RNA sequence: GAAACUGCGAAUGGCUCAUUAAAUCAGUUAUCGUUUAUUUGAUAGUUCCUUUACUACAUGGUAUAACUGUGGUAAUUCUAGA
RNA sequence: AUUCAUAAUAACUUUUCGAAUCGCAUGGCCUUGUGCUGGCGAUGGUUCAUUCAAAUUUCUGCCCUAUCAACUUUCGAUGGUA
RNA sequence: GAAUGUUACCGCAAUAGUAAUUGAACUUAGUACGAGAGGAACAGUUCAUUCGGAUAAUUGGUUUUUGCGGCUGUCUGAUCA
RNA sequence: UGUACAACGGGGUAUUGUAAGCAGUAGAGUAGCCUUGUUGUUACGAUCUGCUGAGAUUAAGCCUUUGUUGUCUGAUUUGU
């Protein structure tokens, strides 16, 4: 048996007390007693009758529900493997960033290499 | 239910199928975004903590 | 307790980074440290034949 | 070179004549009364902000798709979480 | 034909635009450094003009009915000021 | 309600009155019967009609609870009441 | 002369719908001031908000009471 709640009041509706309004657009309202009952006939507002949940909710009386919630504040804690990573060589190479003169020696080749194309193709150009 | 559990630190996931209604019964008039512990739940989910970030409904 | 499919495993980021500072805070290295040479790369074999198709570097 | 992001296009065309009797429309005027993607042609030396270390300018940052994987529903060019 | 174009002063804007883009060729100058310069295009972009248009607009012009002779103006009808 | 010794409690029961009523659905069964068309019944179950005796948990009605609030007009100088 | 009775009070349950008073950088707006401004303050102002699901009423045929204050020998009649 189940505790319905009243479409006007917000009570708690048990079995056997109170009556149920079924409107033409085959809505369903349910009344604890004829005060909300004949106060729904007269068409007011629940958020404006002082005594009611919804009321209560709109003005936050009893309002220690729900407080607030934290922000984020953490590293994420996992270098992943990429799939093409292995993540322990991976970190092998960050741990890499010295003797990065290696980066400038192989430049070096590089200008060595290039310069010799440049040499090679202007003289196949003649 | 079931519910589709994700650890995104090691990037993993998995379901599990649940009853025992009375277990799920703590997930219930709870929000998204709310963290739950799982020994309530399940413990083999004891001392975890999860945090809800989705659903969908029967239909 | 550790979960038998969650914290047993773990899965791999399917693809690594693009952008040159993406890289170079991925590995932590500096503003010189030629990002060319720290690529991922993802050797596949099509038959007997390998190769590694190293993506690009944008910006 | 599939997918997907982005940009464009989808406002053209084709169909029909229900409406509509100074309304549409025709020919003729006007915008010294305004909008105009695209085209076409021209056209930004001036922007370090107490602008003497405040700065990366051989160039800055973050997402997110497609992708991987876990799923929901009887069902739709439905879709969530990671 | 203009309070047009345009320009100049005073400041205003939550502040617009003023290229962190792409391809091919790779060349010339040396105090040989990955030094300094440098081509042909694509794309994008402010404004102006142009074009493709749109919107509104002038004049004259439409079938049968008086067994429809008065209509519009309440709350927009005609005009004026803002 | 006098009188029966008084007074009180528990009772018997002559006499008198008398109250329950009707129907539908399901099943029996598309069975029995019948050429077919058509088409039952007993038992059972669930409900209802008319009547009657109580009751007021609920719903509804009633409101001098003149209980709470609201509104008008005037009177108490205004306010509060 | 005692798990006595009563009147009051308290508590509960109920009904109504948030009392009066105070305060407000709330408030359609309006008038006046000058320290002449940089919310400027003063007054008028239905109403709104907060103290306030508060106040009021609650047995007259509601419930309960470790409370307070009181009451508890008047008259008549009756005999196998
Ligand atoms: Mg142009």
């Amino acid at each position: 048996m189940k505790v319905e709640i009243d479409s006007f009041s917000g009570a708690k509706i048990y079995p056997g007390r109170g009556t149920l309004f079924v409107r033409g657009d085959s809505k369903i309202f349910r009344f604890q007693n004829s005060k909300s009952a004949s106060l729904f006939k007269q068409r007011k507002n629940p958020r404006r009758i002082a005594w009611t949940v919804l009321f209560r909710k709109h003005h936050k009386k009893g309002i220690t529900e729900e407080v607030a919630k934290k922000r984020s504040r953490k590293t994420v804690k996992a270098q992943r493997p990429i799939t093409g990573a292995s993540l322990d060589l991976i970190k092998e190479r960050r741990s890499l960033k010295p003797e990065v003169r290696k980066a400038q020696r192989e430049e070096k080749q590089k200008a060595d290499k290039e310069k010799k194309k440049a040499a090679k193709a202007a003289r196949k150009a003649e | 239910m079931k519910l589709n559990i994700s650890y995104p630190v090691n990037g993993s996931q998995k379901t599990f199928e649940i009853d025992d209604e009375h277990r799920i019964r703590v997930f219930f008039d709870k929000r998204i975004g709310q963290e739950v512990d799982g020994e309530a739940v399940g413990d083999e989910f004891k001392g975890y903590v999860f945090k809800i970030s989705g659903g969908n409904d029967k239909q | 307790q550790e979960l038998e499919g969650l914290t047993d495993t773990t899965v791999p980021k399917r693809l690594g980074p693009k952008r040159a500072n993406n890289i170079r805070k991925f590995f932590g290295l500096s503003k010189e440290d030629d990002v060319r040479d720290f690529v991922i790369r993802r050797e596949v074999t099509k038959g007997e034949k390998t190769y590694t198709k190293a993506p690009k570097i944008q910006r």
